[PDB]
């Protein structure tokens, strides 16, 4: 949980502070920046972005659906797609705030490989300003940054999502530090340094007002070697959007299914958790007892944390039929069993997860001919009626 | 056995690799975090070496003792290796096993769950800490002057030895604990909560046992405690925490919430036994569904709940209703007197004749209700202690070696008797009570029911009490009682600055004619009240925030509370008060 201050006057030397800077965003993430060029002019916007007046039109205050509203202001030189109200100092600080970054660029890959590279990185400086209303918090549900670079200012505004990175006892904490420009980095960056970046989230706090500016890399930028078939514009494009414009832009192919987007990671951890409290209460060397379905529903609720519906037991049991056995007992409580005596082993239990994800994989790729995950709702498998 | 020896090795190869989010390793600054600040307990989730090996799950599900004798050694191997000389001041490092699937409760605790770990829900009583226990023994022969020793854990009271090796004497033997083992303690009392508990049957209740873990729990509140079952012995304490809502549930309550004015009908639904009048179960229902607790930049700490107090002779019923509140409501109270129940609201330091010392403890609800029956008939420290709980909301322990300010956050529903029966209505209640004022404007709502000589009350009480002994519309009590823990728990209904300020013109109308006509005045926390009522209402009617018209029957429930608590000489303030009736 170390948050080191330096100036960054300092860091204009060149010859002590590229190392202490970079240690942090390979350890601790987001890094605090203090006493920017900037002074006046970055108060003097908090009487701008309350317009909130414009439409989406890749740009504009969007609001999912609803307090989170994410104002997105598209840059001038884009062809044929703007949005403008007035904007003068969101444009001044968008002008200013671009030495940052390229700064912080300079900064950072001078200490890793070459600090040349970065120059074709911000060249396009097609970034727009995100301003950021929460209604007067919860608005904000776990979620990572769109570009490689994002740099804003904060009340305090942020804790960290339960994730591993950044102080590693992994407790939640709120910073709050005055005078205080905090970095928050990008997941694409992490895949251009190969696992250097992460990221943190927002909470619930007094102060609404949130200022994030995030630096894009240009449309036509390769990420390193392996991503020459996705491009910088490709997976950061694929990533943000808007709700509106993922309605729009996705759209070509139907399906308001959007598994892909929603339930496919979330289902596959479904089986690692249950495959542990299968072998957590049948297999023991004491008393027998059978595995009963009001025992195991909480145990995963302790898992995800998420309340869990006894459904998706069944989609488990419909992706992977045999494993679970779907007999409903005299008394009204459903029971699961292992055909295995013998009990699983934890080589059994790796091989049952690589069997899982391997079918997940083939109803996946079986599935998507009809047109990325494609079309499906995961439907429930039917449970056994008991007889008249 | 040589298989922990590849036991080992496995989990020293595991530590270095768990990489879940964005590929950094998390257990780097756990370690340095415990190294940096010298702590001894170290964090590992059960999801995390479960989905890594399930194997190390299934031989932690099944010996966990032989299990621990590996995790504590390669945990300070990578302590050492990661920082030299740390072996110097820490011998020996634990581990906390976190996050276990299989919650069990206090009743399914059987002779299968024996020598295995087991996560289990209570409520802490009996603190008694920082002791040194014992485990080994001598015992001195005063015959020949000898001595011999065996071994006695943490259940039975002591091995006896009656037999010497020469002697073969019965003589008197002697303890001797100055060539003995080391001691550590933490005898606390769990016992299951009542808020889970089924009807008719018994919470029952454990002991449990605190090494290298002691004053961090707080006695009276919810805990989670992951340990080993032989006696539970815990490896981690939670103090963040069977009858729940659900999805199939959660849907009807606000389809039932927003049709027909159910305000009503949960007044009529909370007494099923007698007829009554709503004056005492509209503030017992404002009182259990409560408010909302608001602080200002960490400051300025509103009381959330309400404290009702009702009064009148003792032939009607008063005890009733909180009997039917303790099993409706959740965590409920119901303590009583110099202590019917053996649990009380206030810290004390006093012997204890089980073993007979000197043991300290805070008593007891921090989110619940507590009931108190037959007020005016207490003593001095019961009387201080609800007043410093009812002024703030934290309650002080300062004695037995042991400072600890713990929260004192519970709704105060107290029933009381005037002095004499009578109620005698030609003087104020302040005559009438035995209690001043300062005690008496902590309660908000002070409803008194009187004597009714009419037929009215004849035709209705005498056929109900007489309808309940010849046998043998409103909302049901299931719903009720399922839809106060979803309510509670879930909405935080506002204010908006848009017409309120109107209520600051009618009660600086309403402070004003109780001085020239009343004797008693009306503060600012009348108006605190009327909007924890007014947002109380608004958390039944389950909106997003307080209406226009909940702030008419607050300024109604205090109006029929203030002016009846007085002489009938204000009989013009009945009629003061009619034009906004």
């Amino acid at each position: 949980l170390r948050v080191p201050v330096i100036d960054l006057n300092r860091v204009s030397d060149e010859e002590q502070l590229l190392p202490v800077v970079r240690a942090i965003l390979l350890q601790h993430d987001t890094f605090l920046l203090k006493n920017y060029a900037n002074k006046a002019v970055l108060d003097a916007l908090l009487a701008g972005l309350t317009t909130k007046d414009l439409p989406d039109t890749s740009q504009g205050f969007d609001a999912n659906f609803v307090w989170l509203e994410q104002y997105i202001f598209d840059t001038d030189p884009q062809l044929r797609f703007d949005r403008k109200c007035r904007n003068e100092s969101l444009c001044s600080i968008y002008s200013r705030l671009f030495k940052l970054g390229l700064f912080f660029a300079q900064l950072c890959v001078k200490s890793v490989v070459s600090s040349a590279e970065l120059q074709d990185c911000i060249s396009t400086s097609h970034y727009a300003t995100k301003l950021t209303r929460y209604f007067n918090e919860r608005d904000y549900v776990t979620f990572l940054p769109t570009g490689v670079l994002t740099i804003f200012p904060c009340a305090k505004a942020i804790r960290y999502k339960p994730s591993t990175m950044a102080t590693t006892d992994n407790s939640w904490v709120s910073i709050d530090e005055p005078d205080c420009l905090l970095f928050h980095t990008g997941t694409l960056l992490a895949r251009w340094s190969q696992g250097m970046h992460t990221t943190s989230p927002l909470q619930i706090d007094p102060r609404a007002n949130i200022v994030s500016l995030t630096i894009w890399p240009p449309l036509t930028t390769p990420i390193s070697s392996k991503g020459e078939g996705t491009i910088a514009n490709h997976l950061l494009e694929q990533q943000i959007k808007a709700f509106p414009k993922v309605a729009q832009q996705y759209y070509p192919r139907e399906l308001s299914i959007l598994r892909l987007q929603d339930a496919m990671k979330f289902v596959k951890e479904l089986f690692t958790v249950c495959e542990t409290v299968l072998s957590l209460n049948a297999l023991s060397r004491s008393t027998g007892v059978p595995p009963e379905l009001h025992v195991l529903l909480p145990q995963i609720s302790s898992m995800m944390k998420r309340k869990i519906v006894q459904d998706d037991i069944l989609k488990l049991l419909t992706i992977w039929s045999d494993a679970y056995v779907v007999e409903l007992n005299s008394r009204g409580e459903l029971t699961m069993n292992l055909p295995k005596r013998d009990n699983l082993t934890t080589l059994t239990n790796k091989s049952r997860t690589l069997a899982f994800v391997e079918r997940a994989e083939s109803w996946y790729q079986q599935v998507i001919a009809s047109k990325r995950r494609s079309s499906s709702n995961s439907k429930t498998v039917l449970s056994s009626k008991v007889q008249t | 056995p040589n298989v922990s020896r590849t036991i080992a090795r496995e989990l020293k190869s595991f530590l270095l690799e768990y990489t879940d989010e964005t590929g950094r390793s998390v257990y780097g600054a756990r370690i340095r975090t415990l190294g940096e600040m010298n702590s001894e307990s170290l964090e590992v989730n059960y999801r995390h070496l479960a989905e890594s090996k399930a194997i190390l799950a299934l031989f932690l599900a099944k010996c966990p003792e032989e299990m621990l004798k590996i995790f504590d050694l390669v945990a300070m191997e990578a302590t050492e290796l990661h920082y030299p000389d740390y072996a110097r001041i820490h011998s020996e490092i634990h581990v906390r096993i976190s996050d276990f699937p299989t919650i069990y409760s206090l009743r399914e605790l059987r002779e299968s769950n024996l020598s295995s770990l087991v996560r289990v829900t209570g409520v802490v009583t009996r603190r008694t800490g920082v002791f040194p226990q014992l485990k080994y023994v001598k015992f001195n022969c005063l015959k020949c002057g000898s001595i011999l020793g065996p071994f006695f854990q943490d259940s039975n009271e002591e091995i006896r030895i009656s037999f010497c090796t020469n002697c073969k004497s019965k003589g008197p033997f002697r303890v001797n604990g100055e060539k003995t083992v080391y001691r550590n303690y933490q005898r606390v009392t769990l016992q299951e909560a009542p808020g889970t508990v089924p009807p008719g049957r018994l919470p029952r209740h454990r002991e449990v046992i605190l090494l290298a873990l002691v004053d961090v729990s707080k006695p009276g509140e919810e805990v989670e405690v992951t340990g080993i079952y032989k006696i539970i012995e815990a490896n981690s304490i939670k103090r963040r925490e069977v009858f729940s809502w659900t999805e199939e549930e959660e849907r009807e309550f606000r389809k039932i919430s927003r049709d027909r004015g159910i305000i009503d009908k949960i007044i009529s639904s909370m007494a099923p036994s007698i007829y009554g009048h709503r004056d005492i179960k509209t503030a017992v229902a404002c009182s259990l569904f409560g408010g909302v607790p608001k602080n200002v930049n960490g400051k300025h700490s509103i009381r959330g709940d309400i404290n009702v107090l009702l009064l009148g002779d003792p032939g009607t019923a008063k005890s009733q209703i909180l009997k039917y509140v303790e099993k409706t409501a959740h965590r409920a109270v119901f303590a009583t007197g110099q202590g019917a129940s053996a649990v009380g609201l206030t810290a004390s330091v006093r012997k204890d004749p089980i073993t007979k010392e000197w043991t300290l403890e805070g008593g007891a609800a921090d989110k619940g209700v507590c009931l108190i029956d037959e007020f005016d008939k207490m003593n001095d420290q019961d009387r201080t202690s609800i007043h410093e709980a009812m002024e703030q909301q934290s309650i002080s322990i300062s004695k037995a070696g042991i400072v600890t300010t713990l929260q004192a956050r519970c709704s105060i529903i107290a029933a009381a008797n005037p002095n004499g029966g009578r109620y005698n209505s030609t003087l104020p209640l302040a005559q009438n009570v035995s209690l001043t004022e300062p005690i008496l404007s902590r309660f908000d709502i002070l409803c008194v029911v009187r004597d009714l000589v009419d037929e009215e009350a004849d035709e209705r009480l005498a056929t109900f009490v007489v309808d309940s002994h010849v046998r043998s519309s409103p909302i049901p009590q299931e719903l009720l009682m399922k839809y106060i823990h979803y309510a509670r728990t879930k909405i935080y209904p506002k204010l908006h600055q848009m017409d309120m300020d109107k209520v600051s013109r009618v009660y600086a109308d309403l402070r004003r004619e109780s001085i020239s006509t009343g004797s008693f005045p009306i503060t600012v926390r009348h108006l605190e009240s009327i909007l924890r009522i007014a947002e109380s209402f608004a958390k039944m009617r389950l909106s997003e925030f307080v209406s226009s018209y909940d702030l008419d029957r607050a300024i109604k429930v205090v109006v029929d509370s203030f002016v009846d608590a007085q002489k009938v000489s204000v009989r013009r303030q009945l009629r003061r008060s009619f034009a906004i009736y």
